[PDB]
């Protein structure tokens, strides 16, 4: 029921009384997953049966200029499961992204394919979001995605989204 | 690492059946003995979306006609009809229009025709870029003539022509209907100012109008877990 | 504050900071058209400043049609009424001033040939619901249904596409955390070299808040967005004999 | 009823007790308009769906050698309306053609097309036609039209004037 | 007839004979002003053609004020209304077509700073009796007396001078025996370089028949006089910051 | 009538919490280096006792 709105893009993040909880997470399949299904990159990639290459993610924090905090952007490689802890995600491949000095972190994910379970991208709290007085607590992250320059496709087909009347 | 199949021409220059044209050789209603098609790119929804990736396009046209005939049942299936000749006349933008099978506009000079006898390879005729402006528009944000009169988003300027079909022979003694199939292959494609694909379905072939669809397929949660 | 540079065109002056991330449209600068051209060299090349708009928490977005928004703006609208064919390129400064206790974000695009979809499907749209000149037409958050009106919904932007996929057009992101202003320069885009300026809309400015305006319980409930547009390299057909 | 005669070419001009009246006028469409429909240039231009180029007009005064006067040959560009005054036609593109020293004025109209309301050509009185004694008052103007050397056509078709028996 | 040359300015065209005795005003051509200038290069440099006037036997003369006669003439009047200061020079073609059986003569002058005298002495003149824009104000042959009106009399020309002594200004003589047209080119004459174009009249065109129109008992009783005016090298102040 | 200088709102003044809303603008004026005068007189502000 959030899909039929503009709230479908806004990722809610606020102050949490725990510290190792999870903010978001999605399977890393550009075209099969329902998350980046109707994304422009998913739309170029639904016209082909074979595709390979890389993928960039970008995460932008749209809160105030006074808030600060840290996140843990873990990348579970394909074959590996989804971690259930901040600590289990910490021993994997992660990056600590400080809000108070970098409003955008870019995460170029290595080799991904569907015919050349592909991975996971999870986001864990590290610290709470520290806020001064008279500044609102609720804030927002927005994602961005595009390919890199090494992206190839091999066999054209009909798209699974246009249905004939 | 090739990127030779993401070209514009390796994405748009492919043949596709766009329209089926049914007509007979003996009737009483004098308009079921022929049929027509106003040439556009807005009937196959696949090709309409693949051309609505871009705002302006510019292409040649290669049409191949697949012509098949089946006789209607009657008392007189036992007959010896000689081989049929079909006419496929092309009317450029600014040409006359026939109104029957016996009209004079099947005989006019500046309407190029093709005469095909049953049994051969299918016909083929190329159609060049025949617009006054520099490129066709898939989208046009405006009125054609004298705004707030005339239909919104028309663009008079990008008409390509129309076709007409009739059997060249006289009226036979048994009814024989002929259905042709039109393979529209655009050539030498150049495209400009790209734009996102359409999310909603189509409702008509002459406007962009729609009903609001969602954005994607909804999940149950926001955080993922294990299997 | 940060090496403010003061641009003066004509008899109008505006202030701009030193950084000034300028987005040229498709890498192409507005130039002249290299059956005779007649250009109004600078008497129409000045900053024309629209009204500030009203961005609450629940504001969903606004759009302007060019060049239909400058039909009551002096000599540019005069040259729209006297001449018959027209051609111009634009420069759009969008400032949005706010304190450091506010939060939000904005997409500022320019969409060539944005053909709008009607609310009722097989009906007709009036011109007062497409364009207005002055103070803009506002999006809606839900499926609207009015008599002879554009289908106003943010998640399809009146064109039937996903609103997140509008970053293919020339855009910037005004994030109130860091950015303050966006600047887009737009060349002339049409299939013909000169078209009538009353019938054909060249493009559409669109301002959409992805992250909504959100603040304390004591701050100002309301921030303005100042739009400034200035044509570049305009010319018309002109009347002589020869 | 003047079409079935030779009076169809003669444009009547005489002495007028007003001064800002209109002599003639026609829409500037070589092939669509009924005025230069069956003109030789209209006949070459009805065999094509696309045509572009320029156009010359020529206006010859066939009165006596003693008469004199002035006309105002205004050219309303496409998009612009038809003027209703001598003064409204004067602020546009006009030419003052003196009878008493030039029996033919040539007016090469700039760019006109049907797929590359196209314009108007109106004729206004400026002064009356001053005449001596024993010289007749009623006189005649005749038009002429041809193309210039920059005229192109793009797509042949059948002519709309031959109808099959 | 006599090697007609066809002048085309803008999108307007007029026909002129080969001789073309052109009177430059005081030997000086209209040029630009060699606190910034802004010129409307050619969109206002075209022939503007007034109405023909009515010259009977008893017609005494007409006058036009510049540039007040071109306030309803498209982009020149537009640039009068939008800008604040103005400057221009003019070119005036006065044709008067008639047959060889007519006789008469005309003085065609241009009078800088023609301050008019009122009919009643210590009263005030309305603006509708000084200038009209379109169709001219006519002289009288006798001492006129109207409420708030110019003293209209030919033998003093509304200025208190002898009408035969108006040949000091730039003039021609249109004699219907030989001449057909007169052409006067007038530079910009003022004490300041740019003045407001609604308050100050630069000069006054005057057409006066010394030898009256006179003819047979069967000819046309009435000949027209076609006035054509075209500005040269016009410019204004323009609005920028710098 | 030599001109006008007007100041219009474009957006409201966006303020965080615990920061006061009312604020102030102050003007300043001086000439440029191209300023001339031609004829001295008495000042209209000093009135003799």
């Amino acid at each position: 029921e959030n899909v039929n709105s503009l709230e479908a893009y806004r990722i809610p993040v606020h102050s949490v009384t725990e510290t190792g909880a999870q903010v978001f997470g999605f399977t890393l399949q550009p075209g099969a997953d329902t998350v980046m299904e109707r994304t422009l990159l998913g739309e170029i990639l639904n016209y082909y049966a074979n595709w390979s290459g890389s993928i960039k993610l970008t995460f932008m924090y749209c809160g105030s200029a006074m808030a600060t905090g840290k996140f843990l952007l873990a990348y579970s490689p394909p074959g590996a499961g989804v971690p259930k802890n901040r600590r289990e995600a910490m021993l994997g491949t992660h990056i600590i992204w400080d809000i108070g000095l970098q409003s955008s972190c870019v995460l170029c994910v290595p080799w991904i394919s569907q015919t050349h379970d592909a991975g996971f991208i999870t986001c864990w709290y590290q610290t709470s979001i520290v806020v001064p007085a008279e500044v609102q607590n609720q804030s927002v992250i927005l994602c961005f995605v595009s390919a890199c320059n090494d992206f190839s496709v091999r066999l054209l087909r009909d798209s699974p989204f246009v249905r004939q009347t | 690492h090739v990127r030779s199949e993401s070209s514009v021409e390796n994405f748009l220059s492919r043949s596709a059946c766009v329209y089926i044209v049914e007509y007979k050789t003996r009737d009483d209603t004098p308009d079921k003995m022929y049929d027509s098609w106003v040439i556009n790119t807005r009937q196959v929804a696949q090709l309409r979306r693949k051309l609505e990736f871009f705002t302006y396009v510019r292409f040649d046209v290669e049409v191949t006609f697949v012509i098949t005939s089946v006789q209607d049942d009657s008392t007189r299936q036992n007959t010896d009809t000689p081989a049929l000749t079909h006419q496929i006349m092309y009317v450029p933008p600014g040409g006359p229009i026939p109104q029957a099978v016996d009209d004079y506009n099947w005989q006019t000079s500046t309407n190029p025709s093709v005469f095909w006898t049953e049994g051969n390879a299918p016909p083929r005729m190329s159609i060049p870029f025949m617009s006054v402006g520099n490129a066709y528009s898939n989208f046009y944000d405006g009125w054609s003539h004298f705004s707030q009169t005339g239909v919104y988003g028309f663009n008079t300027l990008n008409n390509m022509g129309k076709l007409y079909f009739r059997h060249v022979n006289d009226k036979t003694i048994s009814p024989i209907t002929s259905k042709v199939r039109i393979y529209f292959k655009p050539k030498h494609v150049k495209a400009w100012v790209p734009r996102p694909p359409r999310l909603c379905e189509y409702t008509h072939k002459d406007n962009v109008d729609f009903e609001p669809k969602g954005v994607t397929t909804s999940r149950t949660q926001l955080t993922i877990s294990n299997s | 504050s940060d090496r403010v540079r003061s641009i003066t065109l004509g008899n109008s002056t505006i202030t701009t900071q030193e950084s000034a991330n300028v987005v040229v449209g498709y890498g192409v600068w507005p130039d002249y058209l290299s059956d005779q051209p007649t250009q109004p060299d600078v008497a129409t090349c000045r900053f024309y400043t629209l009204d500030s708009v009203s961005w609450m928490k629940e504001s969903q977005g606004w759009w302007w049609k060019f060049p239909d928004a400058l039909r009551d703006m002096g000599l540019f609208g005069q040259n729209m009424q006297y001449h018959y064919l027209g051609r111009s390129g634009y420069t759009i400064h969008v400032q949005c001033n706010a304190s450091k206790f506010h939060q939000g974000c904005l997409l500022v695009v320019c969409v060539p040939e944005a053909e709008m979809g009607a609310a009722n499907i097989n009906e007709k749209i009036n011109r007062e619901h497409l364009s207005n000149g002055e103070v803009a037409n506002t999006f809606s958050g839900t499926k609207s249904s009015n008599t002879n009106d554009v289908q106003q919904a943010v998640f399809n932007a009146g064109m039937g596409v996903a609103v997140g996929n509008l970053t293919i057009f020339p855009h910037q992101w005004i994030n109130l955390r860091t950015n303050n202003c966006a600047t887009i320069v737009m060349p002339y885009i049409n299939s013909v070299p000169m078209d009538n300026m009353f019938r054909h809309y060249n493009f559409t400015l669109m301002i959409i808040p992805f992250a909504k305006l959100d603040y304390a319980a004591g701050s100002s409930t309301y921030i303005p967005i100042t739009v400034t547009v200035a044509p570049m390299c305009a010319e018309y057909n002109g009347l002589r004999l020869g």
